[PDB]
RNA sequence: UAGGAGGGCGCGGCGGCCGAUGCAAAACCCGGGGCGCGAGCCCGGGCGGAGCGGCCGUCGGUGCAGAUCUUGGUGGUAGUA
RNA sequence: AAAUUGCCGGGAGGGAAGCGGAUGGGGGCCGGCGAUGCGCCCCGGC
């Protein structure tokens, strides 16, 4: 973004290529947003992967298992597309996860509004991992 | 059953945020939002409710007027939400800081050639933001060609209305409601 | 995989609100439709005749859209927005679109029981 | 005095040279105005 | 028999636009081309260019054959999305199709 | 005296009465005692998605179900729901749950 | 857009700035947006409006 | 009611974006399941055998129960006169 | 495709039928129609 974060989003927020809109626009919209490094992947200001400087991205890798990137973006690199994600390939237990996503995200005052929302699609990712390594175990349905 | 009109909700309409869908505009809404809100300033409240008009109730304002209204005040900064035109029948401008939403390229050209900052209502926020010793103003609204038609009928007595008329001359709606010589004077 | 709405669905009327005359005639569709009449019964809504839809009848914003399984829908087409529902399955639930093929309602079905996903439509064509 | 530069690409079998950017234009930087941009682009392409 | 209001060849097929609006909104799109999120989300394959605005040498302007335009498309990084289009090419639905379109 | 009760209970002077900050203020000096940050947990196995909120325990402490006036341990009831419906039996005593527990005799 | 090199440096001389004349086109100077700096969070986060 | 305005639903194109489709598209049928107050939408099954949809902008020969409406078909009258 | 007709299976009928609101009785149809998983522990190796 070379023009501001709220100005992209004033540009993008009515439509863009990521994001998917159903239902018409009466109060029946169903509004998700598909970019790759939208965290709960809702298309608002604050979730919003496009009109941000300081986005993270918490994805299950390439065919192997059990490794996850951890990606935020640089700042000041900002207009060079190719070196503008810090990609971060993860692969160890849960916890350790967790401690270096606090590390990267909410500890050095990244950006501490997706401390919690950045580890709860950490915990998704890692037990949709750890399905796909084990298989279906469990109903999880009570 | 309770006796009242329409239900008791309001009947009348104002504006509450810009038919205009300009991005720089809603981003001068949100901030004047905040401002409104959590500073309480009467003058953020004007300015926020006359960024919410027209360009009908925003009329532009010439040099030949701020200048005037300038006259003896160059401490205070001068604030018009609308259009600052220039005015070729002025000479020397005092040095004065004005923000507005647009400057046709002539009249900032003007303001800079004779030393004065010419602002935006975001640099106006930034050291303004309350207002502090700032001059409000307003174009002339009634100047507008179309307001010469309004009013109270052409064809009735004391009424100095313009009416439609596909052109001058005097053929065009001078015979018979015009003078005593045909038929009477309006 | 566990629904999120915490308060049960009401439904103040469950009943369609079928067009005035569609029982007389075949040509007229079940579809409402408001009467327009002068003289209408409908219209005029003397007791004993079909009720109109007002914005009365409308349900709570708080429980609209839930589908008897307490989730609100979300129709996908591909396994590409299906995965998208990570953090929304238990609020949100998946339907594969009506046109996909067998094959890919298979890929789909086999991601969403990893990512955990209530689908509606995994016994849809097989 | 201050404007950003920006750095040409050069291609395979491009000659060496002591070269720096292209000083960013003042155009690609002037306000981006959705809605003109859709009413004008709406006009042009009835133009057709 | 008719049809109601029949078309007719003299609607209002071209609009005017004022010259300095056109000035005005090429500036704005021009302007558009440099923010890589709008790229973006307009809807390029953009993760691999090197940087925005994308410039290239003077030394494309020689190339003559499409094998060496897609050579210079590799060194940069919009094959990604010249591939987007060549495999997103279709046939267009509806009437179109039987329109020249 | 339901109001009476209410009443009393409501003062002010009672409800330290009844609340007992005396002998807090004997433990902890003569000054009520602080209170600190406990859970320490720090090991959070699954971060779910959705606002957190965690499991209750009931801190409201509901008053037991009174027995009628009419019942005396020593008294003859009449069952009337059912299999031992019309069944006279003997009221023992009330139970601690707020159940009546009786007997036959067997 | 992939400006080639060549176009790049003469988008100046076509399009211009903020100056008469200064464009290629008659009667043109870029037109200016009605905020110089349209970050909101800097604005209200300002020391001066905070 | 006459009337006025706002927000939406729907049909067919054009400029864009995201897709589906011979492991079955469009259409149509159903005592199938639902969502919306409603226009309407989503899914299931069958026939079908080659195309189709969604979102943004925009455009239009755009929504039928009447007009002794127009074209085509079909009834009751009637196995009667 | 509907209008409309036939056959098969069901239903109901004292000079109309159809429709709205109640449930009730039949059907027919719904397993996201309705759960079995969490915490604590000890091995037994992973
Ligand atoms: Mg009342
Ligand atoms: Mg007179
Ligand atoms: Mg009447
Ligand atoms: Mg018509
Ligand atoms: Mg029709
Ligand atoms: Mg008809
Ligand atoms: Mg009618
Ligand atoms: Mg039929
Ligand atoms: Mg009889
Ligand atoms: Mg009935
Ligand atoms: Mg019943």
């Amino acid at each position: 973004t070379t023009v501001p974060g709220s100005l992209v989003w004033e540009l993008v927020k009515k439509n863009n290529c990521f994001l998917i809109k159903q239902f018409g626009n009466s109060n029946a919209k169903v509004q998700f947003s598909k970019e790759p490094n939208n965290l709960y992947n809702v298309h608002s200001y604050k979730f919003s992967g496009l009109a941000n400087s300081k986005t993270v991205a918490v994805q299950p890798s390439a065919g192997e298992d059990k490794a996850v990137v951890l990606s935020t973006t640089k700042t000041k690199k900002q207009n060079t597309p190719a070196k503008l994600q810090h990609k971060t390939l993860m692969r160890k237990e849960f916890r350790k996860m967790a401690k270096s996503v606090k590390n990267q995200v909410c500890d050095n005052y990244y950006r501490p509004d997706l401390t919690k929302p950045a580890l709860a699609r950490l915990s998704a990712v890692y037990r949709s991992l750890q399905v796909s390594k084990s298989g279906i175990k469990k109903k999880n349905r009570q | 059953g309770i006796d009242l009109v329409a239900g008791g909700r309001n009947k009348r309409t104002k504006r509450t945020a810009p038919k205009s869908d300009d991005v720089y505009l809603k981003l001068l809404v949100k901030l004047y939002r905040f401002l409104v809100r959590r500073t309480k300033s009467q003058f953020n409240a004007v300015i926020l409710k006359r960024l919410f008009m027209s360009k009908t109730n925003r009329p532009p304002l010439s040099m030949r007027r701020l200048v005037r209204f300038m006259e003896g005040k160059e401490d205070k900064i001068a604030v018009i939400v609308g259009t600052i035109t220039d005015d070729q029948r002025v000479y020397e401008i005092p040095a004065m800081k004005v923000a507005a939403l647009r400057f046709t390229e002539t009249a900032r050209a003007r303001i800079v050639n004779a030393g004065g900052e010419c602002l935006t209502f975001d640099q106006l926020a930034l050291r303004a933001p309350l207002g502090q010793n700032t001059l409000l103003l307003r174009g002339p609204k009634n100047a507008r060609e179309a307001v010469r038609h309004f009013g109270k009928a052409p064809g009735v007595p004391h009424s100095h209305t313009k009416p439609y008329v596909r052109s001058k001359g005097r053929k065009f709606e001078k015979a018979r409601g015009r003078r005593n010589s045909r038929g009477f004077k309006v | 995989a566990v629904p999120l709405l915490t308060r049960k669905i009401v439904k103040k009327r469950v009943k369609h609100f079928k067009r005035a005359h569609s029982d007389r005639y075949i040509g007229l569709k079940q579809s409402w439709r408001r009467p327009k009449g002068i003289d209408s019964r409908v219209r005029r809504k003397f007791k004993g005749c079909t009720l109109m839809p007002n914005i009365g009848y409308g349900s709570d914003k708080k429980t609209r859209h839930y589908l008897p399984n307490k989730f609100k829908k979300f129709v996908v087409h591909n396994v590409s927005e299906l995965e998208l529902l990570m953090m929304h399955n238990r609020t949100y639930c998946a339907e594969i679109a009506h046109n996909v093929s067998t094959k890919k309602r298979k890929d789909i079905v086999e991601r969403a029981a990893q990512l955990d996903i209530v689908v509606t439509n995994k016994l849809a064509r097989l | 005095t201050a404007r950003p530069l920006v750095s040409v690409k050069a291609l395979d079998g491009d000659m060496a040279t002591d070269a720096a950017g292209v000083p960013m234009p003042h155009v690609m930087k002037a306000p981006i105005r959705p809605d003109v941009i859709t009413f004008v682009h709406r006009l042009v392409s009835c133009n057709s | 028999g008719r049809m109601f209001a029949p078309t007719r060849i003299w609607r209002k097929w071209h609009r005017r636009v004022n010259v300095r609006l056109r000035r005005v909104a090429v500036a704005s799109a021009l302007a558009a081309t440099a923010v890589p999120a709008i790229v973006t989300a307009r809807g390029h394959r953009i993760e691999s260019v090197p940087e925005f605005p994308l410039v290239v040498s003077d030394s494309a302007e020689g190339i003559e054959k499409t094998a060496q335009a897609i050579k210079v498309l590799k060194q940069l990084g919009a094959y990604a999305d010249a591939e987007k289009a060549k495999d997103s090419v279709g046939i267009r639905p509806g009437k179109g199709k039987m329109r020249n379109r | 005296s339901k109001m009476a009760l209410g009443i009393k209970r409501a003062s002010r002077s009672h409800t330290y009465h009844r609340r007992g900050l005396w002998a807090i203020k004997a433990k902890h000096g003569g000054a009520l005692p602080k209170a600190e940050k406990p859970a320490a947990v720090a090991e959070p196995k699954f971060y779910p998605a959705d606002d957190v909120k965690p499991r209750t325990v009931s801190t409201r402490k509901p008053h037991p179900t009174k027995l009628r006036s009419t019942i005396t341990p020593g008294t003859v009831l009449i069952l009337l729901a059912g299999r031992y419906m019309g069944k006279r039996v003997v009221f023992l005593k009330q139970l601690q749950s707020g159940l009546l527990l009786i007997t036959g005799p067997f | 857009v992939i400006w080639t090199e060549s176009a790049f440096k003469k988008l100046d001389e076509v399009y211009g700035s903020f100056e008469a004349s200064s464009s290629k086109k008659k009667g043109f100077v870029l037109p200016r947006p009605k905020m110089t700096n349209a970050d909101l969070g800097r604005l209200i986060n300002s020391d001066e409006v905070q």
